[PDB]
RNA sequence: AAAAUGGAUGGCGCUGGAGCGUCGGGCCCAUACCCGGCCGUCGCCGGCAGUCGAGAGUGGACGGGAGCGGCGGGGGCGGCGCGCGCGCGCGCCCGCCCCCGGAGCCCCGCGGACGCUACGCCGCGACGAGUAGGAGGGCCGCUGCGGUGAGCCUUGAAGCCUAGGGCGCGGGCCCGGGUGGAGCCGCCGCAGGUGCAGAUCUUGGUGGUAGUAGCAAAUAUUCAAACGAGA
RNA sequence: CCGACCCGUCUUGAAACACGGACCAAGGAGUCUAACACGUGCGCGAGUCGGGGGCUCGCACGAAAGCCGCCGUGGCGCAA
RNA sequence: UUCAAGAGGGCGUGAAACCGUUAAGAGGUAAACGGGUGGGGUCCGCGCAGUCCGCCCGGAGGAUUCAACCCGGCGGCGGGU
């Protein structure tokens, strides 16, 4: 049924959570987005035990599977049929995703053709 | 281009590149070239020697047009004229010996830096130098003065 | 406060140089005014030479 | 050999030690050391525009005489060297001696990678602390100009909300659902009033305090009736 | 279950019985010119620069663009 | 009435702090925090089997044009005496 990709290697992610900014649990002016701390007396910087962890490059992800979905496919964003036909030959490695601003009456067209050319769509049932 | 600067890179960095123990305060040494005898004596004895003092006579109302003597050497002399000249000389063997005015091409005095090829040239100029006069007669030419 | 081996300079800005700045933004209009005056004179003195 | 809040071999507590001294076998565990995997940087005068191999300067086009040998040389065990070819096969010693527009399996000197955006792809080996500070890369972002997407759109733009699905080390982003009512974005270059936690920061708004402190200077009010929804 | 004292800043040294800070949204702080030194990139080359002015467009662009016996008056350089 | 009053005279949209209510969950070392697992709910996709797909060879079934080779026209690549 569902279009099988070419290969399906297992995927491994060294960290799964996110990195929250420090002192963001107390307050609401402060957000969850990472900003690096730079004070002198600070202990995330100085790396004590039992504290926030800072992102380095060792958490970095393998390159055979980077920007790779759980289904083996990598993603690509479109707005019309014309830029869809460029995926005909990479129809087993990459997939399509239709933008948010397209009208209902035109989504039907794009789906109708992707199904012909065997180009998988990661949101085929949105507006209806 | 603001986007190629290093103020676009010191955001987050608390001090904008100027320290914490010492700070970018206003004018902490003076203001200008102050202190050549006091607390900058060393830059001006070292990198600028001859600055303090007084020397020489005074000329009060000096006009730089009286004192004007554009100079030229001998190597750069056959270029005032074209190539017809230097080639049609050393040819037909009459004692051609062409004439070269320097005051036409914007030069007054003649100087003896270089050398020059063997043809019996004539020259006209206001001033000469000793060695320049020699080299010319050495090649078989002459020198001529004008007002 | 000087530093390692530069020039010594004396700039002339210790006055109030800033009320008295002059822009050359009217450079073209100044050109355009003249032509229309320079033409019209030569039309006033009709066959006579325009230069003078 | 004596101090003032009740009081500290860390504590409970221990006297064939859980004490003091000399000594054994067994054992425990650090981001240190070893083995492996994944990321980045650095170094190879690295490698690939299309053909040869792991010991020491290789290749053919080229004439007159032709084989059983070569390579008649170190108990050294030497880059040189010797039995996985040395003259193999087919017609009749003599001759042929097409041969990869494709031999035959790991070198093909005819042209080429599924790789070749050369600002690319591949391979090895070593390293990674960090304040002030210095440099680089930013397909991280904000507003506008020039070109360009035969771009998006009242069959619904911006903005806003979200126990929803997902990506990137991170900056940040893409989808899905609701509201809403008219404009907005991606690429190559240009430009800048360009990214906030603070500054007894400026302007506006809102909380605990809190239904609290209080409504106490100057002797004093009471009974009935009337208007009136109502004293 | 184990670990774990509140951020900024001065400081040899801060969890401090050292100052600032109730809470939220918006604004908010390394600029522009003039001159110099060096490094990089482009063009011509013992030469190289029209920036002032003039000839052509009424200026929709565009107060642009092109051009000059000005073509070098001159400035920096080639000689101390 | 108006498409719309979830546009009702300081009425475009309509954030946050701060409040009221409803649903769930919990409660003697102030709260909050990091790593690791568990439990429960809200939603996504199963499928109410998910048995995934593609090349050549073999087999049994049916079916209709051409190609194999010739001739005619048309177009293009290459060549060097
Ligand atoms: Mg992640
Ligand atoms: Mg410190
Ligand atoms: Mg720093
Ligand atoms: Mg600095
Ligand atoms: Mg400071
Ligand atoms: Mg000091
Ligand atoms: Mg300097
Ligand atoms: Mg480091
Ligand atoms: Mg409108
Ligand atoms: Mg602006
Ligand atoms: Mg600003
Ligand atoms: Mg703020
Ligand atoms: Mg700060
Ligand atoms: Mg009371
Ligand atoms: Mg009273
Ligand atoms: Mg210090
Ligand atoms: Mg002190
Ligand atoms: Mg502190
Ligand atoms: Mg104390
Ligand atoms: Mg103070
Ligand atoms: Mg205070
Ligand atoms: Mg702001
Ligand atoms: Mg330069
Ligand atoms: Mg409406
Ligand atoms: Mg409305
Ligand atoms: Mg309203
Ligand atoms: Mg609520």
């Amino acid at each position: 049924a569902a279009l099988r990709p070419l290969v399906k290697p297992k995927i491994v992610k060294k960290r799964t959570k996110k990195f929250i900014r420090h002192q963001s649990d107390r307050y609401v002016k402060i957000k969850r987005n990472w900003r690096k701390p730079r004070g002198i007396d600070n202990r995330v910087r100085r790396r004590f035990k039992g504290q926030i962890l800072m992102p380095n490059i060792g958490y970095g992800s393998n390159k055979k599977t980077k920007h790779m979905l759980p289904s083996g496919f990598r993603k690509f964003l479109v707005h019309n049929v014309k830029e869809l036909e460029v995926l005909l030959m990479c129809n087993k490695s990459y997939c399509a995703e239709i933008a948010h601003n397209v009208s209902s009456k035109n989504r039907k067209a794009i789906v109708e053709r992707a199904a012909q050319l065997a180009i998988r769509v990661t949101n085929p049932n949105a507006r209806l | 281009p603001s986007r190629l600067r290093k103020t676009r890179k010191l955001r987050g960095h608390v001090s904008h590149g100027h320290g914490r123990i010492g700070k970018h305060r206003k004018h902490p040494g003076g203001r200008g070239n102050a202190g050549g005898m006091h607390h900058h004596r060393i830059n001006f004895d070292k990198y600028h020697p001859g600055y303090f003092g007084k020397v020489g006579m005074r000329h009060y109302h000096l006009k730089r047009n009286q004192s004007f003597c554009p100079t030229v050497n001998l190597d750069k002399l056959w270029t005032l004229v074209s190539e017809q000249t230097r080639v049609n000389a050393a040819k037909n063997k009459t004692g051609a010996a062409p004439i070269i005015d320097v005051v036409r091409s914007g030069y007054y005095k003649v100087l003896g830096k270089g050398k020059l090829p063997k043809q019996p040239v004539i020259v006209k100029a206001k001033f000469f130098s000793r060695r320049a006069e020699e080299k010319i007669k050495g090649v078989g030419g002459a020198c001529v003065l004008v007002a | 406060a000087p530093s390692r081996n530069g020039m010594i300079l004396k700039p002339h800005f210790h006055k109030d140089w800033q009320r008295r700045v002059a822009t050359w933004f009217n450079q073209p209009a100044r050109k355009i005014r003249r032509r229309k005056a320079r033409q019209a004179r030569a039309r006033r003195i009709a066959p006579r030479p325009a230069s003078g």
